[PDB]
This record gives C-alpha cells, sequence and structure tokens, in this order.
C-alpha cells in the first residue's frame, strides 16, 4: 500500500515514505458561523455559535 | 442518502472534459489562461 482513500475521491491515509507509519487524513476545520441576538433594540450585545 | 450519494459522485464526474483534479490543471496546464477551464468546470458543479 501507499496510500488509502475514502468512499469519496479524497486522500484517506497515507504512509510515511521513511518510516512506514500508518497515518490517516482529516480536514483542517470549516463550518458555519451562527449569530445569537436578543434583538437591537432591547440590547446590543450578541454571542456565536 | 442516494441524493447525498449522488452528489458525492459529482465530484468524480468531470465537466469542463480536460481535467481530473484541480491540482493537475494547475500543474499540467499553464496559469494565466488554463484558468478558463476550471470556471467550466466550476459552472456545471455549480448547477450540480
Ligand atoms: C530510511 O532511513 C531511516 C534513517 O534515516 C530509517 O529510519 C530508522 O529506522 C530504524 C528502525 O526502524 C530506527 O532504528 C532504531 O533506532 C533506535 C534508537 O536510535 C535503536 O535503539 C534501534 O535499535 C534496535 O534495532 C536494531 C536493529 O534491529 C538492533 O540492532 C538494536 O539492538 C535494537 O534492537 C533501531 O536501530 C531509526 O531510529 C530510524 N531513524 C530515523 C532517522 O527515522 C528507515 O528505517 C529507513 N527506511 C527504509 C525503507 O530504508
Ligand atoms: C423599542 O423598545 C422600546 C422598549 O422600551 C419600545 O417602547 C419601542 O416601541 C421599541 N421600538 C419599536 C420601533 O418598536
Amino acid at each position: 500500500q501507499q496510500f488509502g482513500r475514502d468512499v469519496s475521491d479524497f486522500t484517506d491515509s497515507v504512509r510515511d515514505p521513511k518510516t512506514s507509519e500508518i497515518l490517516d487524513i482529516s480536514p483542517c476545520a470549516f463550518g458555519g458561523v451562527s449569530v445569537i441576538t436578543p434583538g437591537t433594540n432591547a440590547s446590543s450585545e450578541v454571542a456565536v455559535l | 442518502a442516494q441524493a447525498l450519494n449522488t452528489l458525492v459522485k459529482q465530484l468524480s464526474s468531470n465537466f469542463g472534459a480536460i481535467s481530473s483534479v484541480l491540482n493537475d490543471i494547475l500543474s499540467r496546464l499553464d496559469p494565466p489562461e488554463a484558468e478558463v477551464q476550471i470556471d467550466r468546470l466550476i459552472t456545471g458543479r455549480l448547477q450540480s
């Protein structure tokens, strides 16, 4: 083996060309930014999710 | 699930018909005008 893939066509695993290590790849970070407000008239301080 | 399986298959379905991976078309083809080809690629993926 050299490197594996998932159900999709993205590289799941990888093997070290120097030390032959079982490695696997995860995506870095992403997602949505969600803003919670109590309304501008009531207050003006927000919170995120 | 069958819809989302179909959505995954859209990425493998190359649309602009000369590339497979965006990394490849950066390497195999030149920067300054082969970027026309990925716009063809992204817009089918957009409609998909
Ligand atoms: C590619 O080259 C790298 C080196 O640049 C090489 O990685 C080396 O792998 C070996 C074994 O996998 C490691 O060696 C061990 O090192 C520790 C501490 O340094 C020693 O104590 C170990 O000794 C044990 O094993 C020896 C061999 O059987 C015995 O003689 C001894 O008595 C002990 O039982 C062992 O030597 C080394 O740390 C790495 N080095 C690096 C920099 O990673 C790799 O194996 C090479 N790969 C290929 C495919 O050629
Ligand atoms: C804003 O909040 C106050 C609460 O004291 C309320 O009286 C006022 O009607 C609100 N503004 C609007 C446009 O509804």
